[PDB]
Parts: structure tokens; C-alpha cells; sequence
């Protein structure tokens, strides 16, 4: 088949005394297909929950009740950086080449990971930024304030800007702190959505550009964290109560679309797809294979937990880290082909300097000649070879 | 077809008095009436386009042969009788 | 505006137009239209 | 036994005299690429005796005098590595210093490239195998290059080349790609290659020479990546130098073909306009490396700064060995001086402040010079989008400034308008999907001109043009990745208008997918009856059919 | 300024003696818009239902108690040809080039106008072919016998075709006489869908490659046309009530769709969306316009009325023709670019002839060459005219 | 005011030396294409006078000595008929003549090829308007046919042409061009044309001229729209006696060829094979006007019949005037006869039947040309295809059957496996949706051979490649055309394999719209996570997946 791959992250200190996992290392990363094994580990990392990013070069980490993420070659196998924000990390995620950044003040940071620019937004939250997640166009930052601020990229981006960033709007019908968010794949305006998931017993989906309450959703415990499926079928959420529900958003009786009852309509879910038992403990951290049928949990225990969403069995523990893990990220098996590669990465400075842009060029054969066909042709073209011959002659 | 016939042959008329205040020309007027004249249906009015297609002729022709406008219009229809050789259009082209 | 229908965005494209008159903006099958005949259906192009 | 390709081919070789062997040719090596067993075998059957007669007979034609069998055994040496795989890698060694050979004989030029195109390839399939290159291509690459470069060297200021200017780009392609895989055998021939490639970077009417677009544009991407045999990892800072240094010569001839009019430009990196007398004809460049060749007159500036700026674009367009650091603030900067300069309308000569003491011909000799500057500058842009993608999110709204500005200057150039089309889909697919309504009301003239150019071609306003090409490929943008909310209904109506007369499937999937909310709220009604009546059996209808798959 | 044009023909002896209205005319071609008016007439023809077929070179017209079609040049405008069919004509369509043509008795010509090869199926049908619809791939032919027969085209029409032919597939769930037949324009195994029109007062929607019956209609009166939208949202059908009705397939009770319920559940449609009255007649024929917006409907009493869906509940009579319309076929406004061009037909004949096809062959620019880019190049290409000035110095 | 352009045009014309005139017509040519307005104006303002003096220049250049004034003179004259409208239309009658004279007289022919091309698009605009023709084209192309068919016209038995191929492939170009248009002013030339292109139509290997592609299908394009000059309107039997003609030398080209295989191919039309001489070489062709030129062997027999199969595609490539009777069951029978003659696979030969006198050294000849006339045949089936469209519906079952028996025949030819996808997409969209279980069957190791190039492009067992590009355009059609019912489980698993490693976005949608029923009637699972993971913002997609999952 095709071979998956993902990241774990610790934080916290080793539950156990005696253990085979080193007590010092803090990042792993694993194989899920065919076969569970340990490819790699990362040294020395505190990881809070949502303060992880993979990318296909790099991988951020921010330690916990400290303003610093640690930037470690994944191309290399050792630690790039030390790289020291303003602010203490609450969360952060990787868009392209810019790490966001929502901080304990209630401040949204993104720094350009190629050219060193650091963009600060004024504080629009009045407490921490617990989650944050984003598309190619848009910022969605939810904090302890029951609000979520929705934010443009181009122009949090933009380089001679100096008015103060503001929010394009605010989902505000929560009344307790915003736990985790997730985005539709869509990007259009009529047809996308954003769930949130809070601490006042419920998750809301959203039109996060209108500002519609599209959905509301009453748990019997409050959400920790959550995660769409492939083909935005269903919300896999774990809650407080050691159980992984799932919303069906298009089944029976539809969450969206023409069936669908009215949006002040409140739908509660009741059923438990999955449960584990209290020694285990409650999911830390949710995430979903590249095919959907597959699901891996992180508990504060340190076991890994797979369940077989299409299958409906038991779940099956893989391997226990010792401590608790709160992050679970899966890189794509595929791989997509982009002409500059972040082999280095540039630390924060705030300095009058010109927009430099540091990267490598790859090969992407953007330029043509008539010569390259008779290269890569196997042989000659005959039109070619034909004209040599009356060349010659 | 849909008009009143008092309003359409004042129309009619209208037109042929613009040729003669020299507003139109005898071309534009020939071209508007004469596939009016053949699809027809109103006897009055074919009559009455075929008398103003005839005064125009002959007020064009009166004080110099326009030998342009004869030849456009017999070839004219010369096409209308080589178009349909079934069809009893040409008895208009006859009559002229 | 208004108010959200929660399934308008779909019925757009699955059911016929119960506008009346619909694509008059089109003026597909009509004649050209001037400034004068031009429709403004917005209060910003009538004000402008 | 053996294969009948393999038998035809000895046969022919056998029977065929040498003189009409290329006219055999197409089908040789038809039957040899064909033939791709017995070749690839490793080195007594039938085949093997065959497949031994026939690698003496390409070694005796091309040891051969006949300038004929040499060709033949060209062509058939290409299409034995191309079929035969690592036993004919390791055969073919002195195939390397018999195609040399080939090059250094006074041979016809035909000849003369396929050996160089045979050579190369041989290289680029001898990169793999890390033995066969210290076997084969270090001792055999300082010939092959001394042989090109004395092919290509410049024999004197009155003696003009012997071979012609695309005989010199097939080098010049040859070294471009050898460079990248052999940077310290190619490091003692940089200094060589420079001289040698000078005149043709960007080379002007006042040379007296034509010079090929082909041979440009592959003298400088080898000028580029020469950068990867610099020594002790040298090569982003030669990378850095010579790019600011191209951006140097940009601004050095803006100020000589900018004399004529007073610009407002100031420059927020640090290059200040120097003074430039007004007494004579605009002239430029030099003798010396560092500085291109010389020109005189305000025509050659221009196309000097215009070749100036698509060796710019071939820095984008060319990879780099290491991560290098791309001075975007002065590539901005630089491109906003040359799009300041607006040339004026009809009857307002008056419009734009200039120097009275120019007179008229510079002056309107400017005002057509521009265009095709601007023109250069969105092809950099362009350029600059397709290497950064996300990265140039930050550029994004001074571009489509500078895109805006251009395209009204020159609404009645076709060029310039389908090269805005082109920057405009790039940019409106980058980050087009939330711009502000000022951005929108800014590019409405672009819309309503593609538009126009869309059902001029289409009849409703013949061949199609590459003006209208560009308009119909960006059509579907306007609806997918514009905001519709900022949008007046006059300018959805024109698009709606546009893709059903033009019959732009995309386009009337993207109407029906991105409905237009009126004042009210309601949505105007979709075009899918037009769409399924011009194309019902579609992918574009047969997906908004997916509600009847069960 | 596109102009909808529409194709209306007559049946039967004049209602009233009316010198206005010419005697022998037999077919008028219309405008719809922008104002209504008759271009082009064709004489003695007297055309029964089902019977007319347009395209852009000529008419084929089924003769009522004749066994012949005639064929008129549009191109000329005039009589081409009398075709005479061997046994008698009921119903006629035209797919392309070949004029498919349910007969009396039960068989299926299939006429292939440019080359003049008819295919006679076997009487499957023991009474007489009402209607038949047809794709590109797919002949429905429902018959008087309560039978619907789904055919190939490409095993009903093969050189050297010797076997008996046999329909794929038989759909006989109604209980009468199957008065219409509309199909769906898609040809996909799943997507497609047939709604047929029968005596027993039913519209049944058939997944006709499947054999399943997607939905049941009940109406008050049995339809005696019926025509689908172009949209392929709606079905309009007459009745015998003279009233006419409208069908939603995704309302918001929908007929096909996820939310749709039971095929064994069947629907009564009791609502009229329009009614004629009985001076007028029921609508002998339905027709929908390119935009969907208007309907004209044919009515024994010699009217043609249109309907406009948004605006107008009440139908406005456009012309009054003094015989009975049974055919109103409209055309499309945009011109189709086809490679070959049938100037002139082929009559039926059985005889020992190798096959060949008749047609002129239309310029569609498939050779194209270096020289054509500067043939059609304003000015010279750059490439090749720096090419020749090195080749000229 | 006259605009900026055209006054830079009249000044540097009146300024630069006549020779350096050629490297300054880019520049001429793009300001005269910017020069819009003061050529279209109707025939005193500055405008005015020096658009006179533009033209009086153009036409001293045009009647000057210098051979540069008159190339500068044709490039200026093309860009001005491509921009001033009727006027420049009207002020062009010397300018033909001149035209006319560059060609007669020992002028460049680059020059030549430039007026030709010139007169071509002269006499192209003409046809819009009707005094024109009748002042301008009808009296002075006789002239010029006269002038083309003199520089074309072999000028010795013993003597070859002067000019190379690719004059004459402009000259072919051009007359081709001028047939359709102007067919009874062409009529009397119609006797030298065909003699002079005679030797193009299918060359040999025995000919000892090496004929370029663009010449040959230029040729044939020439020789089938001759049959527009037939006087009273004998287009259609002229037409068909041609073709028929052309399919009895395939029938007597392929007896010479075939003479080693014993058929057991019988004609439906009565064709009946002549016996054939067991000694000495096969040969064909003749001196007569009628023949087409000798050869001698059998790879120019089969370079003979090669040519013919692309002469039969040039008649369906090419329009005629008036309706005619297309032999579609004797080009049928031809394939038929053509297609059955297949290669064997290694160790076959003793089992098809073979002549017992003839040399086995002819016989590895005749299966080494095979795979070439298979190839012919099936661009001859697409080319029929595509202009019959529906109406090659009764066409379609025997295309099926030799595609298959080609493929399977030579299977390790990836131009025959190319032809073969892009006939295979052909045949499936016309009819494909109701092909038999027995079609089906045979159909699967087409599907097994494209899916494999399609993976080794893709890298999961190279880069782009012909064969790759055919295979990924044909796999959607095995989802939207190909009944699902019919196709085995394994066939259906590698196909959804093959798109989702391909990343094919289409190939997705399709197989995410045609869901997979087994016997059963268990639902297959989809691959709607993989194509929405991979192309998330594609508006389809999003589609599919808001209908789909409901």
C-alpha cells in the first residue's frame, strides 16, 4: 500500500520511573502503514497541546510556559533553532511558510519563516488565543473570551502596512472558552465552514465568511479536541468523559443542505462511537488518516490508541511514550512539487532592511527549448532529424 | 401586418414624402419596400408599395436615366424570379 | 438584506427561477440597450 | 534468433554505402530503438554475434572519413544510449572521444549539434552512475569544452564568428546543462564562457548584429548557472551580486533613457538619480566585464533595459544550487520606477511634466519605448509569482498597482493587455479572493476589456487571437476568485453576458457555483439552463448531476 | 441580438374557410423572438403528432394515412424529396443523421439519411409505437401494448447485420397506452433518467439502463405531452383536463434526490399551474424554450400559446393558424459547428451497393502548419522573422 | 497630430541606411501594427501627409534595387494589409506587382517565402469584399501561379530543383491556400501543379531526395483540393475517382508487400488479388502521370503503402466542395485486409503460414515494417473518426477488433500503444457505453497497458512521455465510457489505483460518479477522501463531495 507517517509530541515529566523510552526525548516520528516502527526522535521539547506544525522540512515545536519554539531539520535530523518570540506560545500552526502564532495576551503573530518578518496584531483578545487555525485567505483565531476573530491574510501581510490590524468579524455565540477549531477544505464564500469546539458544553459550525451560525451541537461533555474526516462527512470529537463521539453532518437527517431542520435548531449527540476506560484517560489529541478509515488518539497516559472507523472494532494500542501526548500530526504520503525549499529557516528581527526572500530553487522546467525534445525524446523526432539530414546535405 | 392600414400606408407615404425632402435615399426606401411588397399579405398595401416603388422609378428616371439604380433593381429581380422559379412572387417583378 | 436561508444556495441550482422576469440582465434575445433603457436595479448605480 | 530489427539494421548496415546512409537514417535508428533487448543484454548466440558486428560497424563509420558514416554513427551512438542502458554506457568510452573528434573536424554544422545533443545526453545518463563518471566524464569534459569554447570564441573585433548565432546556442545549451552537474571541471572554463556569452544578454539595434531569442535566453541561464561552480560554496553570494548587479544596470540605463521626462519616483531602498546632460542622443555601456556592450541611442536603451529585464526573469526561471537571498524590496522598487512613467493620452502632450530642453523626437521615441518595457516588467512579475506562489501574498497588492496602471496606459496595446490577463490570473488566483472593494473598482476596466476582447473574437461584440486566448483563461477567474459582494450587478451581468456567448464551460460552472447576491439578498438566477443546452453530456454538467448517483 | 425561432406544424382538413389563411400550407417556420412573425412556409403536408423533425439542413414530416416522410431543404427552402417508408408511420425522431421512425405494427426503422441504409427490427411491440425518444446511445421506443423497449443504436445499426434484432431491456410497470416519452439529456449508467407518460393517468421516472422505476406520478388526467426543462429540474405535462401541470424534482417534498422518498411510494400531483379553456382545447403538443423561461403549447383548435413561467399563470395566444397544431419543435439560437454538411439526402433502397456515406465536407481547419501562424498572425512572428532575416543575411 | 509611432516610423525610414533596414523591421513592424488609426482612414492634415509618405517609401523600397529595401518593403507591407482595413486593401493594387517581382526576380528567398506568405494573406483579405477581386486578385494571380509554377517546375530531366524543400513546401502552402478561393483562375494551372508535386505524395526510399513531412501532407492537401478546379462541377467525381484510385494502389502496393504471407482475407467490394512473381525484388510504380514514381524493395513497398495510408488520411483531413460518396466499406476492407497481416510474438514464424520460395531475410524485412502500417491505419481510423463523428457509429465494431489484434500484435511499440490510446478514447466516446461483455473482455489488456505506462510515468511500478499523456487522456473514458457491470473487480481496483496515484483529477470525478457493483451487489468503496485531499478548493470537487456524501 502507501506508506503513512506521523509525529507524536510530550510534554509534561515522565509518568514512570523504569521505562525503555529514553526520559529525555520529546519528539517522535513513527510509521502507521504497513507496520509500526520508530523512525526517527527529536531530543528536547516540552509540547503543549496545539503547538506543533509539521512541515516537509521542518518541524516547530513551542515548549510549554515559555516564549520559544524549537525548529528542528527534519532533512537533517538535528535542531535548527532556538527562535525566541515577544510572547509566550499558547498555540501555533504552519500555513505555507508562515508559522501563526496565538499567544498568551490575546496577540496573533506570523513569522515568515524565509524572510524573518514577524507581523504582531494589537490584542483583540482580552486572554489567551487557545486555538488557531487557517485556509490560503483567512486567520481563524478563538480564544478564553468565548470569541473568535476571523482575519485576513493579504492584509495581515501586507509589507508597508501600518494601520493596526482589526478582525473582519467576530463569531461570538459561545459563552465559555474556545477549545479547538477546524476548517472546511472549500475556500469559496456560499460554500465553506469552520467548526468550533467550546468549553459551554457544545460546537458550533459556522460560515466564517458571512458570519452565519450555520450549526449548534450539544454534547454531554465538553469538546477537547476534534477532527474532520477526508470527505467532511463526519466530526470525530472526544469530550471529557473518556468517549469519541461522531457528528454525521450529511447523514440521515442532515446538519446542512435541503433536509436540514433550522439553524436555531440545537442538535444533540448522545451516542459514543469509542470509549476508554480511566486509566487511559480522555484523548489529548485527535487525527485522522489520509484514507478515513483510520483514527489515532493521544492520551495524557502516553498510549496510542488506533480506531477503525469503517470496521466499528476494538481499538488497538500501538506503543506508550511514557508521558502525555499531546499533539498527533499525519504527513501526506504523497508529495507535492514546489519550487523553493526552506533548507533554512531565518530567526525574528526587527530591523530597517529590505523584503529579502531566502529559499532554493528547484528544478521545475520552467523555460522550453527545442533542444530538450531531442534530449528527452528517446532517439530523435523525425522532423528534426529530417531537417539534420537536409542540413547535411 | 399587425399595424392599422390607414397607419400603415401613412407610413408608407411618409417615407416616399423623406425621398422626395431628400432625407433617404431611393436605394434605402427601394430596399424597405419591396420585401414588405412581396410578403405581404394586405392587398392595399402591396398595391400601394407597388405605385410608390413605380413613382419612384419614374421621378428617378424623369430628368436622367439613373442607370445605377435600373441595374441594381433589375438585378433585383432578376434574383427574385431565380430564387424560386415555383413561388408566384415573380409576377410583382412582371408587373414592374 | 434578508435574513440566512439555510437552503437557498442549492435551490439556486436545483429548482427553477421564481424571480419574475429572470436573465433580463442578460438581454441575450433583445435589443442593445442605451444608457436611458439600461436597468439600475441597486440604489448605488441609481444614485450614481 | 536474433530480433528482425536487429537483422535489418546489420543487413543495411552491410549492404548500404556510406554516402546514402543518412538519407537511411529514419530508419535505422527506428530499428534500433525497436531493438532494445539485445543491447541492453551485458557481453555465442546469434544476437550477441549480431550485436558485436553492429558496435563495429558504428566504431569503424565513426572512425571513419566519410563525414556521412560519421553522421550515421552519430545518430546511431544517440540512439544506443538511448535504448541500451549501462552496457552501452560502458561501451560507449570511446564514443565520447570519437564524437570530440567529430566536433573538432570540419564537419557540417548539423553534424557537428547532433554530436553535442549525443554528448550531452551521454553526460546527463553518465550522472547516475557514480563509477562510470570517474571513468568516463572527467578526463573527456576539459576536450569537449576547450572544442566548444574555441567553436564559440570571438575571433576578432573585425573578424565576425564562423558558425552561426544558433550553432552558439546549442553550446551554450550543451554547457547549461553540464554546468549544473559538473561544477569544478567547468570551474576552470567560467571565465571563458563569460567573454564568450557578453554580447548576446542583452544585445541592442546598435550592434548591428541579430542576435536569436533561443540563443538569449540560453546564454543567460548558462550566465546564471555559472554561479554553481563558484568555489568554497560561493554561489549564492555570486547568486546575490549578480542579480543587484543586474538591478544596477536597470536603474543606471532608466536615468539614460528617463532624461527626457522629470520623475516623481523616490526610491525607498537607496538609489538616488544622477544627473544626466541633455546634449546628445541617450548612450550606455562599455568595454570592460562587469558592464554589457555599449549602445547609443534612446531605441537601443530600451531594448537594453528590456533585456536587462528578462535576464532578470531568467533568474526565476534558472534554479540555484544553494539558498540564495532575492532582494524582492529592490526588485519592487525597480519596477515601480519603470512603471511610473506613464506615456500620455491622445492630445495631452501636456500632461506629463518633462524636460524642456529635449526635443520632440526623444521625447515621442520614449513615449513608444515605454510599452515594451512595461511588458518586460509583468513578464518579471509573472515570473515572480510562478517561483514564490504564497510567498508573494505580500506583493500582491502593489503588483496589481502597477498591472492597472500599465494596462490603462496601453488599453490599445494587444500585448500588454494579454500579458495584464496572464498577471492577472496569477494574481487574482494567488490572493484574489479577498481583495477590498477599491481593489475591485480598480480592476474593473481589466474586466470590462477581456470581456470585450472575449466577444470580439467571439463575434457578439474568425480566428481566435492569443489576446482573446488569455481573456477566455481568465474568465472563469473573475468568478471564483473575486470577491461577488464588491461587484457591481452591471459587471456580473457583462461576464454572464461573456461566457454564454463565447461558450466557456468553466465559466458557466463557475456563475452557477458562485451566485451573485443582490441588495436583497437573493440570488440572481443561474446560468446552468444555457449550460446544459450547450454542453449536456460534460463534466462540468455530469458532476452537478451527482445528486441522482445512489 | 439572438433570435428563438420555433418550427410549427398542421394536421387534418381547415377549421373554418379563412382565405387569410393559405389552404396548402403545410409547415411554418417562426420567430419567438424578439417579435413574433412567420418566415418560411412549406405546402402540402399535414403532419399527425410525433411525426415533424428539424435540423439545421431539413424537415422530415410523417404524413397522416401515408406511409411517407417528406423532406424539405431549409437550405433551398423547397420539396427535396418524398420518401416513401414500406409500411406505415406512427411516431418519427431524428438523432444526428439517422431518422428513427415507430411504426404501426410494432417495428423500428432506423433511417440513415446520408447513406441511405434502413434497419428493420422485429415487431416486439403487437400494437402500435406511440412514442420514441433517443440518445446517442440508447432508442426507447413505448408502445399502444403498455411496453417500453430499451434498444442499443450500436447493435441496432452494424455493417453485415444479419441477427434478428432485441431490445436490452423492457419496463412495463404502467397499465395502458404509453402516450409520451422524454429523456434526460445525460448518458451516464447512474445519472440518467426517462419519465414516461402512459393512459393510466401516470408519469412513472424509469432509470431505463438499470430497469428501476425512480418515481411514480398520479394526475388527474392522463397526459397526453409532457416535456422536460432544460435544466433537467422540472417536468411540464398537459392533460386531458386541458389543464397544465408543473413537477419539481429537488422542491422541498423532491421527487428524485437523497431526500426523496420510497420508488414504491407514489405521488399525486393535484396542483395546475395552468388551464386552457374549452373553446381552446388541451394541449396536443408541449414545447420549451431555450432558456426554459416560456412554453408554447400546440391545441387542436388551430392556436399556439405562450407560456410564461415567472410572469404569466394566464397563456397569451400568439397566431391562430385554422388547423389543428400537433408538432411545435424549437431551434437553437446559437449555430452548431459540425464537420460534415448534408446538402442533399439519400432515399432507402435495398440493394447489393458497398457502403458509402454522402456528405460534404465542412472546413475545420484539422491541417495545421508553420506557415498558418504567419498567414493568420497580424504582422510577422518574432521567431520567424528573425529567422529569416539570419537566413536572408 | 499624427501619433508618436508613426512619426519614429517616417523618420527612421527616412534616417537608416537601406541595408541595415533589415534588423530594424521588428521595430518597423511593431509600430506599424501600433500605427491603427492613420492607415484606416479614408483618403491636408500632418496625418494625412505622412501616411502618403509612408506609402510613397514603401513602394520606392518595393521598386528600389536594393534586395534589403524589398525584403524591409514586404515586412511593411504585411503588417500594413494586417492593419489599415479597405483603405490599405485599395492602395495596394502596385504593391502586388511588386510583390510579384520580388519573386521573379534573383531576390533571397527568405524574401521570396516572406512575399509568398504576403500574397497568400493579400489574397485571402480579398474575399470580403466583391470589387476587389475583381479589380486586384482575379488579374494578377495568374501572374502569380505563372511565377510559382516557373520557380517550382523541375528545369532539367538530368538538373534538380533549384530551390530547396522548403520553398517548395511554402509554394504548395500557398497554392493549397489559393485553390479553394480562387478554383477557376487556378483551373488551367492545374496540369503543372499536379506533375510538379507528383514525386511528394509517397516517396521512397528509392528515390535518393529526402522529402519533409510538411511537404508531403502539403502535397496531398494540394492534389485533393485540385479537385475544386474540375470545370463543370465534376469536384465530387474527380473526388471519388481519386480515392478509389488511391485504394487500388494500396491494394497493389500491399500484394508486393504481402507476397511473403499467404491471406486468408476475402473482399467484400470484389477486390481480387493478382497473382504476384516469387523472384527477383517487389516492385511497383511508373513513369506515367497517373503512377506514382517506381521503387524497388520491399521497405520502399512498405514506405509506398505507408504514404498512401497518409494520402487516404489527407482526404479526410481536407474539405471538398460539393457532397461526395465516401467508400467507407472499401477503406473497411482495406484496413481489414491491412490489419490482419500481424507481426508474430517471439517464436510465432512457424506458425503462420509463409511463402516457401521467398528469402527470410525479406520476411524479417516485411515484420520489422509491419508495426508502420498498423500505425498508418489506425491514424487513418482516428482521422475518419473525427470527421465522421456519430456517423462512424456503424464503423465502430471492426475498429475495436483491429486495435485490439494491432495492440496485442505489437505491444512493445510505444507509438503503436500511443495510436492505439487515442483511438481506443475516439472509439469509447462514440460507442462505448453498450459494448458487450465480450468487447469488454477483449478490451482489458488495453486498460492493463495503459494503467502500467500510466505508473511508470508516475514512478510507482521516468518522466512525460507520449504514450503517458495518451494513457492518462484515456483513462477517464474507462470510467465514463466503459460499462462498469462488466468490467472484473481486479480491472476496476487498478484503475482507481492508477488515478489515485496518477493524481488525476478527472479520473476521480469519474470514478467518484460511477460507482463499482459487483455479482452481489456490494457497494465498492469510494475514492471521494483521496480526491478531496488532494484537490480540496477545485470546484467540482466540491460538488461532488456537498452531493455525493448526501
Amino acid at each position: 500500500m502507501l506508506t503513512e507517517e506521523f509525529v507524536s509530541a510530550i510534554c509534561g515529566p515522565p509518568l514512570s520511573s523504569n521505562t525503555a523510552i529514553a526520559k529525555d526525548v520529546g519528539i517522535y516520528c513513527h510509521t502507521l502503514s504497513p507496520s509500526y516502527s520508530v523512525k526517527s526522535t527529536f531530543k528536547k521539547s516540552s509540547v503543549p497541546v496545539n503547538c506543533l506544525a509539521v512541515s516537509d522540512t521542518h518541524i516547530f515545536a513551542g515548549q510549554h510556559e515559555k516564549a520559544y519554539v524549537h525548529v528542528y531539520s527534519r532533512l537533517r535530523g538535528n535542531q535548527e533553532a532556538f527562535v525566541a518570540l515577544p510572547e509566550r506560545i499558547r498555540c501555533l500552526i504552519l500555513i505555507g511558510d508562515i508559522l501563526v502564532v496565538g499567544t498568551t495576551e490575546g496577540r496573533l503573530m506570523l513569522w515568515e519563516i524565509c524572510t524573518g518578518r514577524l507581523v504582531s496584531t494589537p490584542a483583540r483578545h482580552v486572554q489567551a488565543v487557545s486555538c488557531v487555525a487557517a485556509t490560503p485567505s483567512h486567520v481563524l483565531t478563538g480564544s478564553d473570551d468565548s470569541d473568535i476573530h476571523v482575519w485576513s491574510l493579504s492584509q495581515l501581510l501586507e509589507l508597508d502596512s501600518a494601520a493596526e490590524h482589526e478582525p473582519l468579524r467576530t463569531l461570538a455565540n459561545h459563552r465559555a472558552a474556545i477549545t479547538a477549531l477546524a476548517v472546511s477544505p472549500s475556500d469559496s464564500a456560499d460554500t465553506n465552514f469552520c467548526v468550533s469546539a467550546s468549553k459551554d458544553k457544545s460546537c458550533i459550525i459556522w460560515n466564517y465568511q458571512t458570519g452565519d451560525a450555520l450549526r449548534t451541537l450539544i454534547f454531554p461533555g465538553y469538546p477537547l479536541c476534534m477532527s474532520l474526516d477526508p470527505s467532511s462527512r463526519a466530526i470525530f470529537v472526544s469530550c471529557e468523559d473518556s468517549s469519541l463521539y461522531v457528528a454525521e453532518m450529511f447523514g440521515e437527517k442532515p446538519l446542512l443542505g435541503p433536509g436540514s431542520e433550522d439553524p436555531s435548531t440545537v442538535v444533540q449527540i448522545s451516542t459514543p462511537f469509542g470509549a476508554t476506560q480511566p486509566d487511559v484517560g480522555p484523548a489529548s489529541c485527535l487525527s485522522v488518516s489520509y484514507d478515513g478509515t483510520m483514527l489515532l488518539t493521544g492520551h495524557p497516559r502516553g498510549q496510542i490508541m488506533r480506531w477503525d472507523i469503517s470496521e466499528n472494532k476494538s481499538p488497538v494500542e500501538l506503543a506508550n511514550l511514557n508521558a502525555a501526548v499531546t499533539n498527533l500530526i499525519f504527513v501526506s504520503p504523497f508529495l507535492t512539487s514546489k519550487p523553493t525549499k526552506t533548507v533554512n529557516i531565518i530567526k525574528p528581527s526587527q530591523a530597517e532592511r529590505a523584503y529579502t526572500f531566502t529559499a532554493q530553487f528547484e528544478p521545475m522546467s520552467f523555460t522550453k527549448s527545442r533542444l530538450d525534445s531531442l534530449l528527452n525524446a528517446t532517439g530523435f523526432p523525425a522532423d528534426a532529424l529530417e531537417s539534420a539530414i537536409v542540413a547535411f546535405y | 401586418t399587425t399595424l392599422d392600414k390607414d397607419l400603415r400606408e401613412k407610413v408608407v407615404g411618409s417615407l416616399v414624402l423623406l425621398r422626395r425632402k431628400d432625407v433617404i435615399d431611393s436605394v434605402s426606401l427601394l430596399t424597405t419596400l419591396f420585401p414588405i411588397l412581396i410578403s405581404s399579405p394586405s392587398k392595399s398595401l402591396r398595391t400601394l408599395i407597388y405605385t410608390k416603388i413605380i413613382s419612384d422609378l419614374r421621378e428617378s428616371n424623369a430628368k436622367a436615366t439613373n442607370h445605377k439604380l435600373n441595374r441594381t433593381i433589375q438585378t433585383v429581380l432578376h434574383n427574385l424570379l431565380t430564387s424560386d422559379r415555383t413561388s408566384s412572387k415573380g409576377l410583382w417583378a412582371c408587373r414592374i | 438584506p434578508l435574513p440566512y436561508k439555510p437552503r437557498a444556495y442549492w435551490d439556486n441550482i436545483y429548482r427553477l427561477p421564481t424571480t419574475p422576469n429572470p436573465f433580463a440582465y442578460l438581454n441575450l434575445f433583445g435589443l442593445p440597450r442605451d444608457e436611458d433603457s439600461e436597468m439600475y436595479p441597486d440604489r448605488m448605480s441609481r444614485l450614481r | 534468433t536474433a530480433p528482425p530489427d536487429l537483422r535489418v539494421v546489420c543487413h543495411r548496415l552491410a549492404s548500404t554505402p556510406v554516402d546514402s546512409l543518412p538519407r537511411l537514417c529514419p530508419l535505422l535508428i527506428n530499428h534500433v530503438l525497436r531493438c532494445g533487448g539485445p543491447l541492453s543484454e551485458p557481453q555465442t548466440s546469434e544476437t550477441a554475434m549480431l550485436v558485436h558486428k553492429f558496435r563495429t560497424h558504428i566504431t569503424s563509420l565513426l572512425t571513419g572519413k566519410s563525414p556521412a558514416g560519421r553522421f550515421t554513427a552519430v545518430c546511431l551512438i544517440k540512439a544506443v544510449i538511448d535504448v541500451g542502458g549501462w552496457e552501452s554506457l560502458r561501451s560507449a568510452e570511446p564514443w565520447i572521444r570519437g564524437l570530440i573528434g567529430v566536433l573538432q573536424k570540419p564537419d557540417p554544422l548539423s553534424s557537428k549539434e547532433l554530436s553535442i545533443v549525443t554528448l550531452t545526453k551521454l553526460y546527463i545518463l553518465l550522472q547516475d552512475y557514480q563509477t562510470l563518471i570517474r571513468e568516463m566524464a572527467t578526463p573527456t569534459l576539459p576536450g569537449y569544452a576547450t572544442a566548444c569554447l574555441q567553436l564559440i570564441k570571438p575571433p576578432a573585433s573585425g573578424r565576425p564568428l564562423k558558425v552561426p548565432l544558433n550553432f552558439v546556442d546549442t553550446v551554450a545549451w550543451s554547457l547549461s546543462k553540464l554546468v549544473v552537474l559538473y561544477s569544478t571541471t567547468m570551474r576552470p572554463f567560467s571565465g571563458q564562457i563569460k567573454s564568450a556569452l557578453r554580447p548576446y544578454i542583452a544585445p541592442t539595434s546598435s550592434d548591428n548584429v541579430v542576435v536569436p531569442q533561443s540563443l538569449k535566453e540560453n546564454s543567460r541561464n548558462l550566465l546564471i548557472l555559472l554561479t554553481y561552480t563558484a568555489p568554497k560554496n560561493g554561489s549564492s553570494d555570486e547568486w546575490v551580486k549578480a542579480i543587484r548587479a543586474t538591478i544596477l544596470d536597470c536603474h543606471t540605463t532608466a536615468d539614460q533613457v528617463f532624461r527626457a521626462v522629470r520623475e516623481s519616483w523616490e526610491s525607498t531602498t537607496g538609489y538616488h538619480i544622477q544627473p544626466v546632460n541633455a546634449t546628445g542622443e541617450p548612450s550606455g555601456g562599455g568595454d570592460s566585464v562587469d558592464e554589457l556592450p555599449p549602445w547609443s541611442g534612446l531605441q537601443a536603451g530600451a531594448e537594453r533595459l528590456t533585456g536587462l529585464l528578462e535576464y532578470l526573469t531568467a533568474y526565476f526561471n534558472n534554479p540555484t544550487r544553494a539558498p540564495v537571498n532575492v532582494p524582492l524590496g529592490e526588485l519592487l522598487d525597480l519596477t515601480t520606477r519603470l512603471t511610473l512613467v506613464i506615456p500620455p493620452s491622445l492630445g495631452a502632450e501636456d500632461s506629463i511634466e518633462t524636460n524642456p530642453a529635449i526635443g520632440r523626437d526623444e521625447k515621442a521615441e520614449l513615449w513608444s519605448a515605454l510599452p515594451d518595457i512595461h511588458h518586460a516588467v509583468l513578464r518579471l512579475h509573472c515570473a515572480i509569482i510562478r517561483r514564490l506562489e504564497a510567498n508573494a501574498i505580500p506583493l500582491a497588492t502593489d503588483i496589481i498597482d502597477q498591472m492597472v496602471r500599465v494596462s490603462t496606459a496601453s488599453k490599445q496595446l494587444p500585448s500588454v493587455r494579454e500579458t495584464a490577463y496572464i498577471l492577472a490570473k496569477e494574481i487574482l488566483l494567488l490572493a484574489g479572493s479577498t481583495l477590498p472593494k477599491l481593489t475591485v473598482d480598480i480592476l474593473i476596466p481589466l474586466i470590462q476589456s477581456s470581456c470585450h476582447d472575449i466577444l470580439t473574437a467571439a463575434g457578439h461584440a474568425s480566428t481566435a487571437s492569443p489576446v482573446s486566448q488569455a481573456a477566455s483563461a481568465l474568465l472563469p477567474t473573475f468568478f471564483t476568485h473575486l470577491p461577488q459582494k464588491h461587484l457591481p450587478p452591471d459587471i456580473r451581468g457583462l461576464l454572464d453576458r461573456t461566457a454564454i456567448l463565447s461558450h466557456n464551460q468553466s465559466a458557466m460552472l463557475a456563475s452557477c457555483l458562485h451566485p451573485y447576491r443582490d441588495s436583497r439578498g437573493r440570488y440572481y438566477p443561474s446560468i446552468l439552463p444555457f449550460l446544459v443546452r450547450r454542453f449536456p453530456r460534460d463534466e462540468s454538467v455530469e458532476v452537478l448531476r451527482s445528486n441522482l448517483v445512489k
